[PDB]
């Protein structure tokens, strides 16, 4: 009965900076990858002893991914100053929580897919990974875009895919 | 491993 | 990193069952899309697959078929409409390039129709302006009739042309000849053609 | 809602063309395609936000712009024939799926010498057809253009039709040896026999054709090709 989550977190800065982004990983509650844009060199870094053993192409890989991740945060929080009609010099928060919990078996047992925005609820997946809760009515905005472009079909994707696969080798390596 | 890039909202 | 279809140009007959073909080569499983561009318009977006029940099924009687052993996408009709004749992508984009579409090299699909009641003609036509001009004209012949071009070089024919007048429930297939040598009238210049014509 | 300018252009090599993308979705990525026989559609360059700018497939000879949310720019500075296409906008807001735009046709010529407007004729229907059949074809014939760039449509009586109207997909060749042989299109239109029996129906073949721009320097003693609109006419009778 094992899990894993990623936190993906960026903070949008006044002024013409870029917002600070960071991700992190868990296997089963226990923080194993993490990603600064803080860092004088960021790039995804092992936080435990068994994740080391992993080549130099899967850092490199899982960190470009962080960069377009910087990138796609940076234009949705635009997105969502937006939607709430709100003054653009203000400091802003927004995070993006995913992940599987697979049973004994080796089967997804639950998918997560969650969005939430100066640390209120935004949008979230429904147990079914096939329906939507939108908190407020700019969620419900986003709710009818991905009802439309069928976004919990490409999620579905991941979560009954590389998120498994990915946990269980994780799991050998402990 | 990080999942692919979310829709936009 | 590829997307083929196999058929650059496809002939169906109206009502029967049309399969376009595509395979992708990709490293993992990408998401898979069927693009369809009507004469003198952009790509619209026919069928997606990102996951999960692999026969997509779109409202249009069309539906694509992921296999994941056949790293194929094949688009499937049961009973093609003529307005279904246009052009139609095979598209995929990479899983960590979602964003990025690449294309295959299309297939044009051609409805040919079934003409309930066949008189083929060759008839004769004049100039508005000066009946000096003159153009000769194949119609009203079956669809399975082919057209060929001349030898000549100084005679120009088009090729099968098909139009519909839909206040009637009527549709027909046509070729025109023309040239400027005197040594040229209908019947002239014209191949494969069916014996039993009015001239 | 995605919107290209200009729908068509003309230009020689050396030239230098700006085509414009512009759409009122939210969608933060665009695209540019370029169609060509043989090879679909090849992104060129695309966009993900305003500023931000992504090589595609086929960047050589191609500069972009995103200079806000709507408005995606294809640059070309140093126009080559090669570059003779299909251009094709696109906006996304979800992953591989586009909405398109309805394109721009840009011809590149090497020498401006070679470009000849269409001579437009009208033939009318065979009256044997009309006994043999109740039904009358209008033939329309454009000839002699050059490059390549007309589009043909049919007038009945101040309407354009579709109805009863099929034009050729593709012109053809008049000496199909040249490198530089204009071009012939033909198209055809049918309606019942009666209609075309009232002197009272008008009906006309209009061929856009697109070439020289004012501004040209045309140093000859032939009418200047420039983009215009050719017709030919013919009214109805009963005889």
């Amino acid at each position: 009965p094992h899990s894993m989550r990623y936190y993906e977190t960026a903070t949008s800065r006044r002024g013409l900076g870029e917002p600070r982004y960071t991700s992190v990983g868990y296997v089963d509650d226990k923080e194993f990858v993490r990603f600064d844009s803080d860092a004088e060199n960021p790039r995804y870094e092992p936080q435990v002893p068994w994740m080391e053993q992993e080549g130099p192409e899967y850092w490199e890989r899982i960190t470009q991914i962080a960069k377009g991740q910087e990138q796609w945060f940076r234009v949705n929080l635009r997105t969502l100053l937006g939607y709430y009609n709100q003054s653009a010099g203000g400091t802003h928060t927004l995070q993006w929580m995913y992940g599987c919990d697979v049973g004994s078996d080796g089967r997804l047992l639950r998918g997560y897919e969650q969005f939430a925005y100066d640390g209120c609820d935004y949008i979230a997946l429904n147990e079914d990974l096939r329906t939507w809760t939108a908190a407020d009515m700019a969620a419900q905005i986003t709710r009818r875009k991905w009802e439309q472009a069928g976004a919990a079909e490409y999620y579905r994707a991941y979560l009954e895919g590389e998120c498994v696969e990915w946990l269980h080798r994780y799991l050998k390596n402990g | 491993s990080p999942a692919p890039r979310p829709l936009d909202l | 990193q590829s997307v083929t279809q196999p058929d650059a140009r496809v002939t169906v007959s109206e009502g029967a069952s049309l399969q376009l073909r595509c395979k992708y080569s990709y490293s993992a499983t990408p998401y898979l899309f069927w693009y369809v561009q009507y004469p003198r318009q952009g790509l619209q977006m026919l069928l997606k697959y990102y996951s999960g029940d692999p026969v997509v099924q779109g409202v249009n009687g069309f539906e694509a078929e992921f296999s994941k052993s056949d790293s194929s996408f094949h688009l499937r009709k049961a009973s093609v409409h003529w307005s279904d004749s246009a052009v139609y992508f095979c598209a995929v984009s990479a899983k960590g390039t979602g964003s990025k579409l690449s294309f295959g090299k299309g297939a044009k699909l051609t409805v040919s129709p079934n003409i309930q009641n066949p008189d083929p003609a060759v008839y004769q036509l004049r100039d508005s302006k000066s009946s000096d001009k003159s153009v000769c004209l194949f119609t009203d012949f079956d669809s399975q009739t082919n057209v060929s071009q001349s030898k000549d070089s100084d005679v120009y024919i088009t090729d099968k042309c098909v139009l519909d007048m839909r206040s009637m429930d009527f549709k027909s297939n046509s070729a025109v000849a023309w040239s400027n040598k005197s040594d040229f009238a209908c019947a002239n210049a014209f191949n494969s053609i069916i014996p039993e014509d009015t001239f | 809602a995605v919107t290209q300018s200009p729908r068509n252009k003309v230009t020689v090599t050396g030239g230098n063309v700006t085509l414009s993308c512009r759409q009122t979705n939210s969608h933060n990525y665009m695209y540019w395609y370029r169609q060509d026989t043989g090879h679909g559609l090849r992104l060129i360059h695309y966009s993900y936000g305003a500023g931000n700018l992504q090589i595609g497939d086929v960047p050589d000879g191609y500069k972009a712009t995103r200079t806000t949310q709507e408005d995606f720019f294809l640059l070309l500075e140093l126009a080559s024939p090669s570059q003779t296409s299909l251009y094709f906008c696109a906006s996304s807001d979800a992953p591989g799926q586009l909405y398109f735009g309805e394109g721009s046709k840009l011809t590149v010529l090497e020498d401006l010498k070679n470009v000849f407007p269409p001579e437009v004729a009208v033939f009318e229907p065979s009256e044997a057809e009309i006994s043999h059949t109740q039904k009358a074809t209008l033939v329309c014939l454009a000839t002699g253009f050059y490059p390549d760039h007309v589009e043909l449509s049919w007038w009945v009586n101040g309407k354009e039709v579709h109805s009863g109207v099929c034009t050729d997909p593709q012109p053809l060749k008049e000496q199909p040896a040249l490198n530089d042989s204009r071009y012939a299109l033909s198209s055809r239109l049918r309606v019942s026999a009666t209609f075309w029996q009232n002197p009272r129906n008008h009906f006309r073949c209009q061929v856009q054709f697109y070439g020289l721009s004012e501004n040209d320097e045309w140093t000859q003693d032939r009418a200047k090709p420039v983009t215009q609109i050719v017709s030919a006419e013919a009214w109805g009778r009963a005889d």
